[PDB]
RNA sequence: UAAUUGCGAUAACGAACGAGACCUUAACCUACUAAAUAGUGGUGCUAGCAUUUGCUGGUUAUCCACUUCUUAGAGGGACUAUCGGUUUCAAGCCGAUGGAAGUUUGAGGCAAUAACAGGUCUGUGAUGCCCUUAGACGUUCUGGGCCGCACGCGCGCUACACUGACGGAGCCAGCGAGUCUAACCUUGGCCGAGAGGUCUUGGUAAUCUUGUGAAACUCCGUCGUGCUGGGGAUAGAGCAUUGUA
C-alpha cells in the first residue's frame, strides 16, 4: 500500500520508494523530482 | 604517501563547481600532483508521465526531468591532508567520495 | 504575430528619446550600447529591445515620428 | 528501377531515360473534372489541372498501374514497369496510365 | 611526422572520422577498402567524393576512415562526407588555397551536404 | 547498507522530506526554521534549526532524547 | 601491397574456404548435422546438408580473423536467427551452440584457430598464415 | 544447373503406404501429403534414405519407396532420435512411435476414449463440446 | 491587429489585474577551457600477409600531443535582421535573401480572480441516527473463482504472398537497467537437436553484461503462381524452466 494515505491503489512499488501517484506527485518536490520540461 | 581518486554527484552545476574549483586550487596551492577535473556526461533522468490525471478526455502524454552531472579528481597526498580537506570541503546538494585503493 | 511586448517598444520610445545621438542602423553597437546605458536584467531581452531600437532608427532617418 | 532500366534496353529502345520521359509527359492529364457544389445534384466543372499535378499523377498512375499488374502473376515488378513505361512511352491505350489520362479527359470534355 | 589532416563527418547520429596522411594513395573505411561497402546499391555514394575533382588526387594521400553510432545509410553519408572533408583540409592546410577551393567548388556544384552536415535533426515528440 | 547510486542519492532526499514534514509538524510551537542531516563515519547528525530551543530541548534534555528515539523508532536506527 | 582477408569479398572468401575445407577432406565432422537446424529459430535444416559445416567453419574462421577473440555465444548472435511465433511478431533468437562450440573445437584440433587468455578463441598464426594465402588464391583466380 | 531431358519415364499420380502421392512436386512436399508425416520429418528421411530432394517426385525408383517405408517403420535404426517422433515415451507400452496416415485418428481416439474411460476434464468438455456443438 | 492589441475619433479621463509575458528546454559553434570512468592520432613493445614504402591487428598507462569526433561549462547568438509587397502607408501582416536557427525556431509550468454539497483529517467538542455484542465489518483454514461460451461492441496482433516465403552469408543502433547483509545484470569454457544444464567469471557500473554484432535491410541460392513451399488456427505425444503448487 501507498505508506502516505492508506491505499492500495497508484502505488509507485519501483526504486522501493511506494508511494500512489498522487502522493508521490506531491512529495515529488520534497524527494528531487523537478518540472524541468 | 597516499595516491587518492575523487568523484562528486551532483545536480545544481553551481556548487559542484564550486566545490572542484576549491579542490583544484587548495590542492595546487599546497604542491600537489594531480589530474584536472575530469567531467563525465551529465545524465538526463526522465519520467513519462500522463496528461490524463481523471478518465476524462483522451490519453496525451508529457515528461519530467533530472540532470546528474558527476566529476572526478585524482590527487596524491598523505593522511591528513586528506582527512583535513574532506571535512572542510563538505556541501549540501554536493555529493563527494574519497577512495584509496589504485585497482 | 511577432508582436514585441510592450517593455520592448515602450524601452524603445524612451531610449531613442534621449539617446538618439549614439544609436544608428546597426544592432551590434546598439546592442553594448544598451549595456552600457541600461540595466536590463537579461540577455534576451536586451537583445529585444536593441533590436527595436534598431528598426525604429531605420524608421526614424526617413521622417518625424510621434515621439 | 536499375533493373527496369535493365529491361528497357534489351527491348530494343536506345534510350530508356527519354522513354520514362516520354512516358511522363504522355500520362499527365490536361484538363480534369471537379466535384463542384451546383445543388444538391453536384455536377462535375471541368477543370485545367496543374503541370505539377500532372507530373504527379503521371507518375501515380504508372507506379500504380504496374504494381497492379504485377500483383499475383509470376512477372517481376521491373518487368511490368517497363512495360508500363513503354505502353506509355508512345502511348498504345494498352496501359493504365494512358486508359486513365484519356478517361479523365473524356469525362473532362463531357462535362463542359 | 608524417604530415596528416582528421576530418569527421555526420549524417543522423552517425559520425565518421577521416583520417588523411601522406602515403601511396590508399583508402579505407573501417580497416576495408572503398571497394567493398556493406550497402552495395549506395556503394557509388561513397564514390561520388573521389570522382566528381578527379582519381589522381588521392595518389599522394592515404586516407583512414571509422564510423559509429546510426544505421548502414547513415554511415554511408557519414563516411563520404568524411572522405570529401578530409580531402579539402588536406588541401587547405598542406596544398596551396586555389587548389583547395576549387575542390569544394567541385563539391558543392553537385552535393552541398558534401561538405555540411545534415541539418534535418530529429523531432523532439513534443508531449 | 549498500542501494544503486541513483537510488541511493533520491532515497536520501525521501529521507531529508520526510524529516523535514515530522519536524515541520511537529515543533509547530518552537519557531521550527529548517533541518539539515550530516551523514558522518560513526553517527548521524540531524540539526534542528528552530528559533525556539528552549522547548525543544527541554527538562534534563528530555524533548530532545523523547525526539531522537522517534527518529530512530520508525527509520531503524541503531 | 598484400594480399590478405581484409581485401576479398565475403561471398568469395567463404565459397573459397569452403572448397578448400571440402576438398582437403581434413576436419573433424560429427554426425548430427545431416539431422539438426542451425537455431532454435528455424524452420527447416541449411540447404548444402553435404558441406555447410564448412560454411559455418569457413564464416566462423574469417569472423574470428577480424577481431581480438570471441566465444560461443558471439556466434550464435551471429548466426542469430529471426522467428516467426505465428500469430505473434519476429524475435530475435539466438542459434544452436553446438554448431558453433563444435565448429571452434573442429578449428582448433586442425590449427586454425586458439583459445586466447581473455577467455576467447582468438585467431591463431597459422591460421593467419593460411586464411592470407586462400586470400591469396581467391584474388589470384580473378587474375 | 543441368538440362536433363527424359522422353517419359515420370508419372503423374502414384501412390506408397496405401496413401496417394503426386509425382511433380519436390518428394519433400510430396511426402508431406500423407498424414503423419511433415517438411521436416521427409526432409530428414529422405536425408536419411539418401535420396536426392533437389530431384523431384518424377525421378524416383521403387527402390527409394522401400527405403521410405522401411525408414518409416524403423526411424529409430536408421538414427532419427526420439525427439523427432509424435508420439513418443507412450504410457500403453512404454516406447516410442512415430505414427502413420491412418493409424494418427485412431490413436486419437484411443487419447479421447482413454480420457473419458477415465473420465477427466478433457474428456467431458470434448464429448458434451462435440454433442451441443453440433446438436 | 492573432487579440477590448494598438493608432485615431471622441463626455469621458485614470488605474488595476487578463492576454501576452515570468519560467524550463532544445539545434550552431576547427573560437574558449579541459579529459585511462570518453575517444582520435604519433610513438615505442608485438603479430600476420606482402614485401618497395604498404596492409590488419594485439599492448586500461610504455610515453607524447589533440578534443576534429564524445563530454562540464562560459560566452555568444536572434533583434522578426535585410530587401520588397501590403496596411490610416501607424502599431502589424506577407513574400524573398542571409542566417545553427526567422509560423511567436517550436513545447509546456508560475500568478490574482471569481465558481465548486467536490476527495479525507485515521482533527476536534456530554454533539442528532441505529443499535448497543453471540453480528461476524474482525480473524483465520482449505479448495474454487475473476478466463466459464449461440452472440453484440471495441483496441489490436498475424495474414491472404513472387517489391514474396524458405535456405545460405553480409552485418549496422540508440533509450535503459542491473546484486548486501544478497543471489541482480551475466561474459567465457564444457554437455545438449533445441529449450536448457553445468564449471567459472566481470560488474554496485561512461570501467562488466555491451560494440547490447537488434530486426526490417543488403547479397548469393530454393520454390513459380497451384489455399502453394502463402497463412499457422485448432489438436496429439514428448522434453525442460519459473513456482509450495
Ligand atoms: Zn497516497
Amino acid at each position: 500500500q501507498c505508506r502516505v494515505c492508506s491505499s492500495h491503489t497508484g502505488l509507485i512499488r519501483k526504486y522501493g520508494l511506494n508511494i500512489c501517484r498522487q502522493c508521490f506527485r506531491e512529495k515529488a518536490n520534497d524527494i528531487g523530482f523537478n518540472k524541468f520540461r | 604517501i597516499i595516491k587518492i581518486r575523487i568523484t562528486l554527484t551532483s545536480t545544481k552545476v553551481k556548487q559542484l563547481e564550486n566545490v572542484s574549483s576549491n579542490i583544484v586550487k587548495n590542492a595546487e596551492q599546497h604542491n600537489l600532483v594531480k589530474k584536472g577535473p575530469v567531467r563525465l556526461p551529465t545524465k538526463v533522468l526522465k519520467i513519462s508521465t500522463r496528461k490524463t490525471p481523471n478518465g476524462e478526455g483522451s490519453k496525451t502524454w508529457e515528461t519530467y526531468e533530472m540532470r546528474i552531472h558527476k566529476r572526478y579528481i585524482d590527487l596524491e597526498a598523505p593522511v591528513q591532508i586528506v582527512k583535513r580537506i574532506t571535512q572542510i570541503t563538505i556541501e549540501p546538494g554536493v555529493d563527494v567520495e574519497v577512495v584509496v585503493a589504485s585497482n | 504575430g511577432r508582436v514585441r511586448t510592450k517593455t520592448v517598444k515602450r524601452a524603445s520610445k524612451a531610449l531613442i528619446e534621449r539617446y538618439y545621438p549614439k544609436l544608428t542602423l546597426d544592432f551590434q553597437t546598439n546592442k553594448r550600447l544598451c549595456d552600457e546605458i541600461a540595466t536590463i536584467q537579461s540577455k534576451r531581452l536586451r537583445n529585444k529591445i536593441a533590436g527595436y531600437t534598431t528598426h525604429l532608427m531605420k524608421r526614424i532617418q526617413k521622417g518625424p515620428v510621434r515621439g | 528501377i536499375k533493373h527496369t532500366l535493365d529491361i528497357i534496353n534489351v527491348l530494343t529502345d536506345q534510350n530508356p531515360i527519354q522513354v520514362v520521359v516520354d512516358a511522363i509527359t504522355n500520362t499527365g492529364p490536361r484538363e480534369d473534372t471537379t466535384r463542384v457544389g451546383g445543388g444538391g445534384a453536384a455536377r462535375r466543372q471541368a477543370v485545367d489541372v496543374s503541370p505539377l499535378r500532372r507530373v504527379n499523377q503521371a507518375i501515380a498512375l504508372l507506379t500504380i498501374g504496374a504494381r497492379e499488374a504485377a500483383f499475383r502473376n509470376i512477372k517481376t515488378i521491373a518487368e511490368t514497369l517497363a512495360e508500363e513505361l513503354i505502353n506509355a512511352a508512345k502511348g498504345s491505350s494498352t496501359s493504365y496510365a494512358i486508359k486513365k489520362k484519356d478517361e479523365l479527359e473524356r469525362v473532362a470534355k463531357s462535362n463542359r | 611526422a608524417v604530415p596528416s589532416v582528421q576530418t569527421f563527418g555526420k549524417k543522423k547520429s552517425a559520425t565518421a572520422v577521416a583520417h588523411v596522411k601522406a602515403g601511396k594513395g590508399l583508402i579505407k573505411v573501417n580497416g576495408s577498402p572503398i571497394t567493398l561497402v556493406e550497402p552495395e546499391i549506395l556503394r557509388f555514394k561513397v564514390y561520388e567524393p573521389l570522382l566528381l575533382v578527379g582519381l589522381d588526387k588521392f595518389s599522394n594521400i592515404d586516407i583512414r576512415v571509422r564510423v559509429t553510432g546510426g544505421g548502414h545509410v547513415s554511415q554511408v553519408y557519414a563516411i563520404r562526407q568524411a572522405i570529401a572533408k578530409g580531402l579539402v583540409a588536406y588541401h587547405q592546410k598542406y596544398v596551396d588555397e586555389q587548389s583547395k577551393n576549387e575542390l569544394k567548388k567541385a563539391f558543392t556544384s553537385y552535393d552541398r551536404t558534401l561538405l555540411i552536415a545534415d541539418s534535418r535533426r530529429p523531432e523532439p515528440k513534443k508531449f | 547498507a549498500l542501494i544503486s547510486k541513483k537510488r541511493k542519492l533520491v532515497a536520501d532526499g525521501v529521507f531529508y522530506a520526510e524529516l523535514n514534514e515530522f519536524f515541520t509538524r511537529e515543533l509547530a510551537e518552537e519557531g521550527y526554521s529548517g533541518v539539515e542531516v550530516r551523514v558522518t563515519p560513526t553517527k548521524t547528525e540531524v540539526i534542528i534549526r528552530a528559533t525556539r530551543t528552549q522547548d525543544v530541548l527541554g527538562e534534563n534534555g528530555r524533548r530532545i532524547n523523547e525526539l531522537t528515539l522517534l527518529v530512530q523508532k520508525r527509520f531503524k536506527y541503531a | 601491397p598484400g594480399v590478405s582477408v581484409r581485401d576479398v569479398a565475403a561471398q568469395d572468401f567463404i565459397n573459397a574456404y569452403a572448397s578448400f575445407l571440402q576438398r582437403q577432406g581434413k576436419l573433424e565432422v560429427p554426425g548430427y548435422v545431416d539431422i539438426v537446424k542451425t537455431s532454435s529459430g528455424n524452420e527447416m535444416p541449411p540447404q548444402d546438408a553435404e558441406g555447410w559445416f564448412y560454411k559455418r567453419a569457413a564464416s566462423v574462421a574469417r569472423h574470428i580473423y577480424m577481431r581480438k577473440q570471441v566465444g560461443v555465444g558471439k556466434l550464435n548472435k551471429l548466426y542469430g536467427g529471426a522467428k516467426s511465433r505465428g500469430v505473434r511478431p519476429y524475435k530475435h533468437i539466438d542459434a544452436s551452440g553446438s554448431i558453433n562450440r563444435k565448429v571452434l573445437q573442429a578449428l582448433e584440433k586442425i590449427g586454425i584457430v586458439e583459445i586466447s587468455p581473455k577467455g576467447g578463441r582468438r585467431i591463431s598464426e597459422n591460421g593467419q598464415r593460411d586464411l592470407d594465402r586462400i586470400a591469396a588464391q581467391t584474388l589470384e583466380e580473378d587474375e | 544447373s543441368l538440362v536433363v531431358q527424359e522422353q517419359g519415364s515420370f508419372q503423374h499420380i502414384l501412390r506408397l503406404l496405401n496413401t496417394n502421392v503426386d509425382g511433380n512436386i519436390k518428394i519433400v512436399y510430396a511426402l508431406t501429403t500423407i498424414k503423419g508425416v511433415g517438411r521436416r520429418y521427409s526432409n530428414l528421411v529422405c536425408k536419411k534414405a539418401d535420396v536426392d530432394l533437389h530431384k523431384r517426385a518424377g525421378e524416383l525408383t521403387q527402390e527409394e519407396l522401400e527405403r521410405i517405408v522401411q525408414i518409416m517403420q524403423n526411424p529409430t535404426h536408421y538414427k532419427i532420435p526420439a525427439w523427432f517422433l509424435n508420439r513418443q515415451n507412450d504410457i500403453t507400452d512404454g516406447k516410442d512411435y512415430h505414427t502413420l496416415a491412418n493409424n494418427v485418428e485412431s490413436k486419437l481416439r484411443d487419447d479421447l476414449e482413454r480420457l473419458k474411460k477415465i473420465r477427466a476434464h478433457r474428456g467431458i468438455r470434448h464429448f458434451w463440446g462435440l454433442r451441443v456443438r453440433g446438436q
